[PDB]
RNA sequence: AUGCCCCGUGUGGCGAAAGGGAAGCCGGUUAAUAUUCCGGCACCUGGAUGUGGGUUUUGCGCGGCAACGCAACUGAAC
RNA sequence: UUUUUUUACUUAUUCAAUGAAGCGGGGCUGGACUUGCGUCCAACUUCUGGAGUUAAGG
């Protein structure tokens, strides 16, 4: 029977704000952000914000109290404090002017700039974050997109170039596992870049690879948050690469030559020790020009099981015969704004389309200097009303637009009283089509009248929800009708 | 190739624009046969008739500050700076 | 290295854990050579380029490029991954049961008026004597006469 | 064009009209007792008359001459513990081989530090140059050193920073340092430094070392003093 | 949001079964307790979270000259 | 150089006030005298039992 205060119990204990969490954990905000990113802590939203904090806003972020306590028990805090103290000692030595002591303290400080590695050990962090290997495989899309992006991207103060090179080694080892196990199934080319979907141990993973060009760094971007995510994903990718190579039986890591990497063989530079998609392009030798992207074509052909692939020596090394005069080249992929009868000149778009469809499309449509068929995304699952470009417009079309198109193709009591007064004083098919259109109009009017009666019988909040659903469906049907109409225009052209 | 892909800027009409697309390099050169960033990197790597034009078109790279002549030690310096 | 999963014991997921929202799969629109019905007008291109940022519903415009060498890379490809980074740890995660029902399910089923006839359906008589608004009407209990009142102050009886 | 709906509303901070804006009140902060005590300690030492034996320590080396001295001293900084351990290990290797310690090692040349050691060197006339720290507390540990150096004929200089001298000798603080002997190539630099120290410091401070220090008044008291002097000059 | 900003007001505890104070009544029952048990019929405080209502597509309800009324009627610091 | 007298200074010491909030010296503006430009003296709120806070602006 003890009296209780209001703000003490319930959601107030269940949630705490980010300010209170930082003050409880005795941390700076960058350290708190790094810990949250590595541990997987995310804000969440309370049922009633006023119950938790009396002066609360839609802007403020609440956290789970057990998440904050678990961060408190995390042992990376002692490493953070030790590194802060060691940095203070290094600055003290540099100010006092002895460089030998500063270097001796730096070698304990274990800098990511000199190591090319994450500064802390995240192995146990990976262990609680992904308890099982299938969960680890499910969470790989963001990892692969991140590490391919930072393989492409320039280095900065937060992201060392040695660490970028280690990202490149890890992703190349992952690519060699993919082409060894043939684990890729889907490949897509888009204005975004190259989307790759691989099914590794029954889990579909799709990631984006940007095109080889100078990536724009305009605007405000924080590479420190990027660096934290990169360090986590490098640790995860290294461990999953080791497990995949151990499952395949190959030795990890694959030894890559520094001279070969300096030459630029990359996938050819990394060599792996022994200790229908394969049938597609199983026995064919393909040459690549300068304009063609050599490492995506080499990746997709090795994933499809191409035995030999060659390209220009300026593009890379560790390939087949770079000379086009060599008769061994069965096919050639070139996109230029010669004329060997043995060599079949075909498009990279044909390569993407063939690896998507497993059909080996004819090179006549994809001849150079000729317009190629439009490329299609394999990831799209068709649905009712979402519209399908592959589906015929005759197969899918609303009745009003169908009768309007039919009338356009054909073109390409009061009346009885007037007839009585007048007497006292192809085209039939078009008229029948107009009568069918009028019957459709009257049917739509009847349906609208029934809809209005039901809307009137609805209650107020149910009426508002019903109108919102009708508005959303009307927007979707409007976009679908616009797509169908301009597809009809393309068909007429 | 890493320097070209990382810090690549074009000097056109007294301006400093990045080499985001190969179409910009194609419009800049046009008649010399250089229409791609890969082609420009190849012409930089292997000396050709348009080497001087390619060097004039390519802006001087502004490397980040690291924290006699070298025969082969310049690669480590370039990796540390970029 | 060593693989972390020396011993894998199946652990039930806690109900408090909410997985991150997965990015949607790419559509037919995203391709560099899409079907031509996805392409917009130059008026739509100018509409976006006049429109403010984050007002547009979709972050990419339908673009068709003939050549891979003519394909330009995005100027915000770093930015979208940066936004994905910020959404992973900064955006709140909510478990919400979104309704997916037929809209006509909420509508009640009404009998047709043809079953419920007779009812008045068309105007058959007009009484015109009032220059002001007709305030009140009443019908004689015998059903013969009509009484009307108006703003003119005149009460009238009609057949 | 500007929106017509935006207008300026000035705030008049006169007496009794608006709430005063947040200004910098650092001049009037009620400080903690240790801060207040150290400030008043400095002020009291300024206000009282300082006898010449303490007031000689106000005059120190200038920046150029101090840097010129430190250019010589940094060549003769003593061995650190790691360098000493390496020297012991290398000499132990030679002794294990059987070679002589005279053969493997040579006479060291370092800056001499430690108060009793330096005082002994000055009395035995082995010191060539003596640098005495500005801010030794208690001051009695060094208050006799300029007079002892003048008695012994050793050139001397008072220099800012016992922490600066401790950084030379790999300590936190050194009260005094001495150069006794240098290598052959630095003998000319040492002689030039000693002559520069003489001409710059000692000739300048010979007149002012006998004078009493202190007597300086506060800012408001000083301003009252020029106001009364101006009134007297007008009268 | 590897830091920054805001505020002044101080300082804790004990001290009343007659002061202040959230909320329980009737009937019955024991050898002996009962506003405490039983039966019936209520109330207060604290918490979580739904449904139905209210508001909203022009965001934050209407009426009365008024005193004010109406089941709700956005409301952080100060 | 020392012994007495009074007569200035503030730092010892004593008293008081405050949430240690605007002290002192200049600068700007106005008014006075002066000398032909130095002083001193003032900037700001008075018919009303309302309100004054989260900076407007350049």
């Amino acid at each position: 029977g003890k009296a209780k205060k209001k703000g003490k119990s319930g959601a107030a204990r269940n949630y705490m704000t980010r300010t209170q969490a930082v003050k409880k954990l005795q941390l700076s905000l960058p350290d708190f952000r790094k810990l949250c990113i590595w541990k997987g802590i995310y804000p969440r939203e309370p049922r009633d914000r006023r119950k938790v904090n009396k002066s609360a806003t839609a802007s403020t972020t609440f956290y789970y109290t057990k998440d904050i306590q678990y961060l408190l028990h995390e042992p990376l805090l002692q490493k953070f404090r030790e590194q802060k103290a060691l940095e203070k000692k290094i600055s003290r030595a540099l100010g006092r002017g002895d460089v030998s002591n500063a270097a001796r303290l730096e070698r304990n400080a274990n800098l990511p700039e000199k190591t090319g590695k994450p500064r802390y050990t995240l192995n146990h962090i990976i262990r609680e974050r992904y308890p099982t290997f299938q969960d680890a495989l499910r969470d790989l899309d963001d990892c692969l997109s991140m590490l391919f992006l930072f393989a492409n991207l320039p280095s900065t103060t937060a992201v060392p170039a040695k660490m970028i090179a280690r990202c490149e080694r890890l992703c190349h080892e992952f690519q060699h596992y993919l082409i060894v196990t043939h684990s890729l199934r889907k490949s897509f080319l888009s204005i975004k870049g190259i989307y790759y979907q691989a099914n590794i141990q029954g889990e579909d993973i799709l990631w984006l690879v940007p095109y080889k060009f100078n990536q724009r760094i305009v605007g405000d971007v924080d590479f420190r948050i990027m660096g934290t995510f990169v360090e986590f994903y490098m640790t995860l990718l290294g461990f999953v690469n080791y497990r995949l190579y151990t499952s395949i039986g190959l030795k990890y890591p694959p030894k890559f030559d520094q001279v070969k990497d300096d030459q630029g063989a990359e996938l050819a530079a990394f060599s792996l020790e022994g200790l229908d998609p394969s049938q597609l392009f199983a026995n064919f030798t393909f040459f690549l020009s300068r304009e063609t992207p050599r490492q995506p074509l080499e990746f997709i052909l090795r994933a499809f099981g191409c035995k030999r692939i060659g390209w220009d020596a300026v593009l890379g090394e560790g390939a087949f015969t770079t000379d086009e005069s060599d008769p061994r080249i069965t096919h050639q992929i070139i996109d230029r704004p010669g004329r060997y009868p043995g060599r079949i000149y075909v498009q990279p778009q044909w390569v993407w389309d063939s690896i998507n469809d497993e059909e080996l499309k004819p090179p006549e449509l994809y001849a150079p200097g000729a317009q190629l068929p439009p490329h299609l995304s394999p990831f799209v699952k068709p649905t009712q009303g979402q519209y399908d470009p592959t589906k015929p417009l005759e197969e899918q079309q609303t009745e009003a637009e169908a009768l309007e198109a039919e009338l356009e193709d054909a073109q390409a009591e009061a009346t009885l009283e007037r007839q009585r007064e007048l007497e006292a004083e192809l085209d039939p098919k078009v008229k029948a089509k107009l009568e069918a259109k009028k019957a459709l109009e009257r049917k739509k009017k009847q349906e609208a009248e029934e809809l209005e009666r039901a809307k009137g019988m609805l209650s107020k909040k149910k009426r508002k929800l019903f109108e919102q659903m009708q508005y959303s469906n009307a927007k979707k049907n409007a976009e679908d009708a616009k797509l169908r109409a301009k597809r009809r225009r393309i068909e007429k052209e | 190739r890493e320097l070209i892909y990382k810090r690549g800027y074009g000097k056109v009409n007294g301006q400093r624009i990045p080499l985001t697309d190969n179409a910009i390099i194609e419009e800049n050169l046009g008649k010399y046969g250089i229409i791609c960033i890969e082609d420009l990197i190849h012409e930089i790597f292997t000396v050709g008739p348009n080497f001087k034009q390619a060097a004039n078109f390519l802006w001087p790279f502004k490397l980040s500050n690291p924290n006699g002549n070298r025969e082969e030690h310049i690669n480590a310096l370039i990796r540390a700076m970029n | 290295f060593y693989d972390l999963w020396q011993n894998e014991e199946p652990q039930p997921p806690n109900p408090m854990h909410i997985p991150a929202p997965k990015l949607p799969p790419p559509g037919y629109d995203l391709s560099y050579n899409p079907p031509p019905e996805y392409l917009p007008t130059k008026e739509e291109r100018e509409e976006w380029e006049k429109m403010d940022p984050e007002d547009r519903e979709k972050d990419y415009l339908p673009t068709k490029y003939d050549s891979l060498r003519k394909v330009p890379a995005w100027g915000n490809f770093v930015k979208e991954r940066f936004e994905r980074c910020m959404d992973l740890y900064l955006a709140p995660r909510v478990r919400k049961n979104r309704l997916n029902i037929d809209p006509n399910s909420l509508l009640p089923k009404l009998p047709s008026p043809d079953e419920l006839k007779p009812f008045p359906t068309v105007q058959q008589t007009i009484f015109r004597g009032h220059e002001g608004r007709v305030r009140s009407v009443a019908i004689d209990p015998t059903g013969v006469a009509l009484a009307t009142g108006g703003d003119d102050g005149t009460v009238r009886v009609w057949e | 064009p500007k929106n017509p709906l935006l207008e300026k509303r000035p705030r008049n901070f006169g007496i009794g009209q608006d709430i005063q804006p947040k200004r910098n009140l650092s001049r009037m902060v009620k400080w903690p007792e240790y801060i207040r005590l150290q400030r008043q300690k400095k002020i009291l030492r300024m206000r009282l008359k300082v006898p010449p034996a303490i007031a000689q320590f106000q005059y120190t080396l200038d920046k150029n001459l101090a840097a010129q001295a430190f250019k010589l001293l940094n060549k003769y900084r003593p061995e650190t513990k790691q360098e000493k351990k390496e020297r012991l290990l290398r000499e132990a290797t030679a002794i294990k081989e059987g070679k002589k310690k005279e053969d493997v090692s040579k006479k060291p040349y370092t800056v001499k530090y430690g108060l009793n050691h330096v005082v002994g060197l000055i009395e035995n006339k082995k010191a060539s140059l003596v640098l005495i720290a500005n801010d030794v507390d208690p001051i009695e540990l060094v208050v006799f050193l300029p007079a002892l150096c003048r008695k012994m004929g050793i050139p001397y200089a008072i220099i800012k920073g016992k922490a600066r001298l401790g950084t030379l000798v790999h300590k936190k603080t050194a009260a005094v340092v001495a150069i006794t002997e240098v290598r052959s190539e630095d003998k000319n630099e040492l002689a030039k430094l000693i002559s520069a120290v003489k001409e710059g410091y000692l000739e300048k401070v010979e007149d002012t070392r006998k004078r009493w220090g202190g007597g300086i008044m506060g800012f408001k008291a000083q301003k009252r003093e020029e106001k009364r002097k101006k009134s007297l000059e007008t009268a």
